């Protein structure tokens, strides 16, 4: 039905710009207000900008926080909301959310402020020295996120991923899934990392050691 | 500016049995027209929020009638009557009368369950990350509960401290449980001078660890 779909996060410099976006499908678009609202883990869900209706002159509205940095709009003839952002701080590093008040919300899109260089993940196995336990170690990345699945996501039980802890600048994560010793190794596991920041698509086969 | 209250967290609620989130406003969320515009958000472990409750007591669309909400202008109740694994999450109240809109802080469900030992998996160093000069020792502790736990890394025997890194998961959302994972990062020269790798679980299900050990 209505879906949400945000878009254009990434890394960027303190005092630095990014723009991103977002595309609404199965409502009448320009019939809704719009807003963003951003997630960190210290300061919690924030709204920071709206924007309402044509017929509204498109009048706008801002959070405190980022007024003056911060430039919402929309093209309702593509379905589009927009979020530009100006002299972007550290502190406005978060996911960055569309949401229709009320009712609806996106997925999501990441971004972090920082001086820190985009690094590639590197992904490497890990296989045992009724059931069996493997995994995938995905080391020394920056900025998150990262996505990892299994068999392109189609297992998707047995599944979890671990949060990443963030040491000297570069994340580690690894993610575990629990399978029958009669689909391992006779069949094949391999696990998908997406890092987006540095454009990186790594599978990586579990074979037995 | 509205200030939405509520508490981060919630008595651990057993399955089956009834949960009960509160929240509270710093100004009168009762309009005019007789609405109170109050509403509930669920945020799933690795979801987005999703629309739980409108105007205070409406349900929105496909969720279950075990929802369901109460309250005067400035305080109010969520009630979960038959709690489910899926239902654990981050509840998170807000209100529609003003700009800015504003939430609370969220509070979170724990689903309490049976005591359940971990499952611990040992995994020594790839051939991949020992070509490029480093050497991850890696412990999982899965699918365990209650969430706290130890783990403790040897060497040949003796206790190794530093080079840890431990993350911890969510509760699960299927199985009510938790998981560890614990990583030793050494250089491959390091890692070379030893031959014996051990982890160690410690949980309140057994007074011995769960040992997990491997030779180079």
């Amino acid at each position: 039905e209505v879906k949400v779909e945000e878009s254009g996060g990434g890394l960027v410099q303190p005092g630095g710009s990014m723009k991103i976006s977002c595309v609404v499908s199965g409502l009448t678009f320009s019939n809704y207000w719009m807003s963003w609202v951003r997630q960190s883990p210290e300061k919690g869900l924030e709204w920071v900008a709206e924007i309402r209706l044509k017929s509204d002159n498109y009048a706008t509205y801002y959070a405190e926080s980022v007024k003056g940095k911060f430039t919402i709009s929309r093209d309702d003839s593509k379905s589009r909301l927009y979020l530009q952002m100006n002299n972007l701080r550290t502190e406005d590093t978060g996911i960055y959310y569309c949401f229709l008040p009320m009712d609806y919300w996106g997925q999501g899109t990441s971004v972090t402020v920082s001086s820190a260089k985009t690094t590639p993940p590197s992904v490497y196995p890990l296989a045992p020295g009724s059931m069996v336990t493997l995994g995938c170690l995905v080391k020394g990345y920056f900025p998150e996120p990262v996505t990892v699945t299994w068999n392109s996501g189609s297992l998707s039980s047995g599944v979890h991923t671990f949060p990443a802890v963030l040491q000297s600048d570069l994340y580690t994560l690894s993610s575990s899934v629990t399978v029958p010793s009669s689909t391992w190794p006779s069949e094949t596991v391999t696990c998908n990392v997406a890092h987006p920041a540095s454009s990186t698509k790594v599978d990586k086969k579990i074979v037995p050691r | 500016d509205i200030v939405m209250t509520q508490a981060a967290f919630s008595n651990p609620v057993t399955l089956g049995t009834s949960a009960s989130i509160s929240c509270r406003s710093s100004k009168s969320l009762l309009h005019s027209d007789g609405i109170t515009y109050l509403y509930w958000y669920l945020q799933k472990p690795g979801q987005s929020p999703h629309l739980l409750i409108y105007h205070l007591s409406n349900l929105a669309s496909g969720v279950p009638d075990r929802f369901s909400s109460s309250g005067s202008g400035t305080d109010f109740t969520l009630r979960i009557s038959r709690v489910e694994a899926e239902d654990v999450g981050i509840y998170y109240c807000a209100h529609n009368v003003e700009l800015p809109r504003t939430f609370g802080g969220g509070t979170k469900l724990e689903i309490k369950r049976a005591d359940a030992a971990p499952t611990v998996s040992i995994f020594p160093p790839s051939s991949e990350q020992l070509t490029s000069g480093g050497a991850s020792v890696v412990c999982f502790l899965n699918n365990f509960y209650p969430k706290d736990i130890n783990v403790k890394w040897k060497i040949d025997g003796s206790e190794r401290q530093n080079g840890v890194l431990n993350s911890w998961t969510d509760q699960d959302s299927k199985d009510s449980t938790y998981s560890m994972s614990s990583t030793l990062t050494l250089t491959k020269d390091e890692y070379e001078r030893h031959n014996s790798y051990t982890c160690e679980a410690t949980h309140k299900t057994s007074t011995s660890p769960i040992v997990k050990s491997f030779n180079r």
